[PDB]
RNA sequence: AAUGUAGGUAAGGGAAGUCGGCAAGCCGGAUCCGUAACUUCGGGAUAAGGAUUGGCUCUAAGGGCUGGGUCGGUCGCGGCC
RNA sequence: UACCUGGUUGAUCCUGCCAGUAGCAUAUGCUUGUCUCAAAGAUUAAGCCAUGCAUGUCUAAGUACGCACGGCCGGUACAGUGAAACUGCGAAUGGCUCAUUAAAUCAGUUAUGGUUCCUUUGGUCGCUCGCCACUUGGAUAACUGUGGUAAUUCUAGAGCUAAUACAUGCCGACGGGCGCUGACCCCCUUCGCGGGGGGGAUGCGUGCAUUUAUCAGUGGUGACUCUAGAUAACCUCGGGCCGAUCGCACGCCCCCCGUGGCGGCGACGACCCAUUCGAACGUCUGCCCUAUCAACUUUCGAUGGUAGUCGCCGUGCCUACCAUGGUGACCACGGGUGACGGGGAAUCAGGGUUCGAUUCCGGAGAGGGAGCCUGAGAAACGGCUACCACAUCCAAGGAAGGCAGCA
RNA sequence: UAGCGUAUAUUAAAGUUGCUGCAGUUAAAAAGCUCGUAGUUGGAUCUUGGGAGCGGGCGUCCCCGCCCUCUCGGCGGGGCCCGAAGCGUUUACUUUGAAAAAAUUAGAGUGUUCAAAGCAGGCCCGAGCCGCCUGGAUACCGCAGCUAGGAAUAAUGGAAUAGGA
RNA sequence: CGCCGGGCAGCUUCCGGGAAACCAAAGUCUUUGGGUUCCGGGGGGAGUAUGGUUGCAAAGCUGAAACUUAAAGGAAUUGACGG
RNA sequence: CGUCGCUACUACCGAUUGGAUGGUUUAGUGAGGCCCUCGGAUCGGCCCCGCCGGGGUGCCCUGGCGGAGCGCUG
């Protein structure tokens, strides 16, 4: 079948080599997974050695992490943006390990007002007071109070992460491999790496 | 192949084994275990070529089956089980245990020990990790390895397993000065002190080693295995006190010996 | 130049660049701290690797590649490939029947690290052998020494 | 209607018709490959031979114009150093 | 034993070849009394094969309601011997041959800090707080009966019956501890505020394996982006572990009592780690003849970079975007080989020249190619699928093939 | 001589492939001549002599002793000692050591009835030996790779716009 | 009339070599190694066939095999013969 | 010594857009396997629930025919 070895391959110096054997089974390849969006289906391929390996055929929900606030979410994807290989990728919203995908900001919007007391990613407020009238006051005691005021002075987010917030959607970076664990970990853009990011997307369209 | 080999060649065999030529095809194989094929001994030729207890396989297979032969303190079965380097095989029906140890010229001799002492083991420690819920650990020379050792415990050092437990209860660093015995090479079996280690970062340490008679060697680290504190072994060594002496001064004792028979 | 030349992201995986820019740091400037290593067997870090920009997981000093095998030497040929050169080996091969020699040599292609800058053709490489970065390369150069040069008219 | 003049089509065969492939038919544009003998070395050569070609939705590449200021130390919300 | 002799001339010194001479290694001819070893369809045809055999397997310790035998000791689940069959393991070793193969195989050296690993051996298996457990559900073999085809180690329908097969799924440890969240309370500088700490009800996660991201720096390397910690979370319905298993003698506690709780020796089993057998791809150096083969490689990967895909993993292995590289008179590239490579064999002053199909190691192949299931391991051929060439039976509707295994 | 002849491949003879080790006026043979790149080969020169008791006997022989530096010397503060760091170049070379499968080759031991072989075997036994002593060596294994001594020979470099120690 | 150096040579010599003719190089060679280039391997077929390449052409360079043959050759000696 | 004539043998050139047998390949067609996206011949569970039933007491603990809930499902 789809053969990984190196003997089909022409030598250094340029010239044609020949082959002492017939392709053996270890030196195989198997089709690729392309990982599409949207609801889960993974196959179960057996490998070398009667271990397991997890086709992502769809996923539409992946563990992201913040990174700068330590927190880790179980979000949901919603399309890829950008990918560093091949635009068709982005076109055909296909999950790779290096893509970039927009992902659901609701998780950590929430940890956010449930860990500094700020509002995130909101526009005017009173708009959802049977909860977030709880969390704005709490009644809290002094000690507690002391402990959330001491924690707001670091409450400061980068004005990209803000408007991405305010959108609804961030954009982040997978780092598994779909197709070979079955799902889509990554990490939430920010920085150096957003703005660079920002600025491919932009140069691409717009 | 497609596969892993089950079957060894008569003639492919190790050396040291001692096999002839004129038996047969094939050699005993052994099964896998505590040390690699080609520095085993295993109990089929032990027992039939070593000590002339069975004169075939299927007798030392009887001899095995009736439950006699204790390799380590546990009684083995396999007809091919790799005994190896000093683990004490023990027959309780006719009361006498064995310490496999090389002789002078780097064959498993069959040296015979008291009770008492082969209650005990030397190994040489192999690798030292740490593992989960932080609890470090111990691979000696065989695959035994056991948990929470003595920190001290550093790499090719020595240990002392008593068995019937598998517990540490004493060991020897490697340290200059301390006997050694050689476990590989052309150097195989001889007794001596480490007198010195010279190290090669990306490559094998070398250590140079200085019998009793004062002839001195070297060997590759890998092929060290400590038997003493400074100069006393925790052993008891075999016959020639792995001195290997050449073919000048082994004639003329092979000369004595015959005209002291004759 | 810059070294963002990529259509992807350079970074060094090890180094987290975000490290939650607050009041308490002052911004700017804050200095990317750098991800460097020793490689053992004597060989020293060079200082441009240790205060560079370049990234390259090639590298050996800020790459994800380890030295181990053999270490040896050869001349630098040409240098027209990408973050990689080509050198040269001598040798004589013995012929018994002629109790003589022959001089036979062989071209080796061998990663270059950005650290490496003021490398020109028959400097003196030492590579040491690593993991297969291409088809054809599995050395990375460790050491440069000059050819009786050290000086420009 | 015949016969003609001009234009088409015709199963199966494929020049057996005829002085003779006359006439008709086949091929044909462009792109990508690939091209022999011979030769006055220029050619032969579009040799020969092969593949592709629509519609729709996109993606990349190939350019041109302006402006890049560190500022009220100030008055010709504007100007000279 | 570092060796020569005849032949050009009328005759002589030479050059020079022819011929002689000795060994081994194939065949052949003639001859052949004894005895010990011993090669043996390699050379041509890796050409074609009738027939027969060459891989099967059960201990007390997975499943016996076959009468196929049999102790019954006779009112009892199962005495025992056990066919068949299910399950497990093996069938990837061995054996044969040398067609392919010219930096390829292979030899020595070194690495995998770039991988997988059945089995053996040793660790680990109450670390997890979460109306069956004194034991859960269904089906299927073997077996009875009804058949079909000319045929096969072909099988269908119907009716039963098991599990260490296939599934489902608790209790116990288990009291809690830890990390967040914190109702509120208390001791507090007390003072009119701030207070510095103690408790804490209610909630959310806790173990190993996996996949991410982040922090710090118990042991180890020459050198980890090592190992081990800590935080945030994931944990894939063709979905990890956290035992619904089997024998051997049988014994201890009885307060509560009187039917329960306990116990030893094993076997099987496991996620993971280590070890063993290995395997796979790599590093350096080394191969015969040929220039009447001097320039090759590169659209269709050639050399490198970046990011991925795939693979057990490192890598143009493949894809996308880039760069224009890479190899050669130190013989590339191409061609030939009556080339499997090596350990070795013949010959023997020294140096060499030839031979290694051939019993040991490594490789490759099973008529030629190609593609796969299973399994730890096969691109297996005494496994399957298709095509080509041969070729068997046929009732012409189909069915079955692979001796470069032993004969 | 129970073997011998013949054919063919190959080896020695063949110093008729010549590295050792052939020839090239006339026997076969040096290009018509010169330049010239790869290749091959390249002049001389840098430490010699003087020392002490062991000493191929200062026995004016000479086993031979030689008359690198700096760091905790592991017997923050002793002379009772010898370990951590580097080499005032890099190599070739030479010697040593390691690691290099077995069989085969050479070769040790062993009366196979001798030998080719094989890896065995031998001592007593008065009969009770309710058994004793051994062997299964060693050498070679090219080239390449690793280690430690030596520094003649050969290559290679250090300070010249001093950008030197 | 001499001396020196580089040349064209000559005479002579038991330096030595060589099969000898002869050669102070054709010597310093079994007492075999200063460096390096080209090139021969019995006589014919044959410098032929074919391929390649150069040339306007004539031709030049590179360059086989089948087959055939026991000698072909070199230097010297004696004789015979010589328009 | 060479031409010419006769007889053998060996090669060479040569129209025949000669012939045969191998090998490597372009292009076209393309079996079969594998992967993906569908597909759904059948086989089971829940909702059974026209009903007799029912016991802590028309309010079912269910011991079965039976329609089929004409759905949800594997
Ligand atoms: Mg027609
Ligand atoms: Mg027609
Ligand atoms: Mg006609
Ligand atoms: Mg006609
Ligand atoms: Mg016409
Ligand atoms: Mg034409
Ligand atoms: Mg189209
Ligand atoms: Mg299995
Ligand atoms: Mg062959
Ligand atoms: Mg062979
Ligand atoms: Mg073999
Ligand atoms: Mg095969
Ligand atoms: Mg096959
Ligand atoms: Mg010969
Ligand atoms: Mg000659
Ligand atoms: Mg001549
Ligand atoms: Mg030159
Ligand atoms: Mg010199
Ligand atoms: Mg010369
Ligand atoms: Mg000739």
């Amino acid at each position: 079948g789809i053969s990984r070895d190196n003997w089909h391959k022409r030598r250094k110096t340029g010239g044609k080599r020949k082959p002492y054997h017939k392709k053996r089974k270890y030196e195989l390849g198997r089709p690729a997974a392309n990982t599409k969006i949207g609801p889960r289906r993974i196959h179960t391929v057996r490998v070398r050695g009667g271990n397991k390996k997890y086709r992502a055929l769809r996923l539409d929900v992946g563990n992201f992490s913040w990174g700068s606030e330590c927190c880790t979410r179980k979000t949901r994807i919603i399309d890829v943006v950008y990918n560093a290989s091949n635009n068709e990728l982005v076109r055909t919203k296909t999950l790779v390990k290096n893509c970039i995908v927009l992902i659901d900001s609701t998780p950590y919007r929430q940890w956010y007002e449930s860990h500094y007391a700020l509002p995130l990613g909101r526009k005017k407020g009173a708009k959802l007071t049977p909860e977030e009238e709880e969390i704005l006051n709490k009644k809290r005691s002094k000690k507690i109070q002391k402990k959330y005021d001491e924690r707001k002075k670091n409450a400061k987010i980068s004005s990209l992460l803000e408007e991405q917030f305010q959108q609804g959607k961030l954009l982040a970076c997978i780092a598994s491999r779909p197709g070979q664990c079955g799902r889509a970990d990554g990490y939430v853009l920010e920085g150096k790496e957003l703005e660079f990011y920002l600025r491919k997307i932009k140069a691409r369209k717009g | 192949a497609r596969g892993p080999k089950k079957h060894l060649k008569r003639v492919a065999a190790p050396k040291h084994w001692m096999l002839d030529k004129l038996t047969g095809v094939f050699a005993p194989r052994p099964s896998t275990g505590p040390h690699k094929l080609r520095e085993c001994l295993p109990l089929i030729i032990f027992l039939r070529n070593r000590l002339k207890y069975a004169l075939t396989g299927d007798e030392v297979k009887k001899i095995c089956m009736q439950r006699f032969i204790k390799i380590d303190g546990k009684v083995r079965t396999d007809i091919t089980y790799p005994a190896g380097f000093m683990d004490v095989i023990s027959i309780d029906k006719t009361g006498e245990n064995f310490r496999l140890i090389y002789d002078t010229k780097g064959r498993f001799a069959v040296h015979r020990i008291t009770p008492e002492e082969a209650k005990y083991k030397l190994c040489k420690v192999r690798k030292i990790f740490v593992g989960t819920k932080g609890i470090p650990h111990l691979v000696t020379h065989d695959a035994r390895t056991i948990r929470y050792p003595d920190p001290l415990i550093k790499v090719n050092d020595t240990i002392q397993i008593d068995l019937e437990t598998g517990k540490i209860t004493d060991f020897i660093k490697f340290d200059t000065g301390n006997l050694c015995m050689v476990t590989g090479g052309a150097n195989l079996g001889r007794i001596g002190v480490i007198t010195n280690r010279e190290r090669h970062p990306g490559s094998f340490d070398v250590v140079h080693v200085k019998d009793a008679n004062g002839n001195s060697f070297a060997t590759r680290l890998s092929n060290i295995f400590v038997i003493g504190k400074g100069n006393k072994p925790w052993i008891s060594l075999p016959r020639g006190k792995g001195i290997r002496l050449t073919i000048a001064e082994e004639r003329d004792k092979r000369l004595a010996a015959k005209q002291s028979s004759g | 130049a810059d070294i963002q030349t990529e259509r992807a992201y350079q970074k060094q995986p090890t180094i987290f660049q975000n490290k939650k820019r607050v009041l308490l740091g002052e911004t700017g400037k804050e200095k990317l701290p750098r991800y460097y290593k020793n490689i053992g067997l004597g060989f020293k870090t060079p200082k441009e690797a240790i205060e560079g920009t370049y990234i390259d997981k090639k590298c050996p000093f800020t790459g994800n590649v380890s030295i181990r095998g053999r270490i040896l030497s050869g001349v630098v040929t040409k240098m027209k490939m990408q973050r990689t050169i080509v050198i040269r080996r001598d040798y004589l091969h013995y012929i018994r029947k002629y109790n003589r020699f022959e001089k036979r040599h062989k071209n080796m292609s061998v990663h270059l690290s950005p650290c490496f800058r003021d490398v020109q053709i028959g400097d003196i490489v030492t590579v040491g052998e690593c993991r297969p970065l291409s088809k054809t390369v599995r050395f990375n150069v460790l050491k440069v020494t000059k050819a009786a040069g050290t000086k420009k008219q």
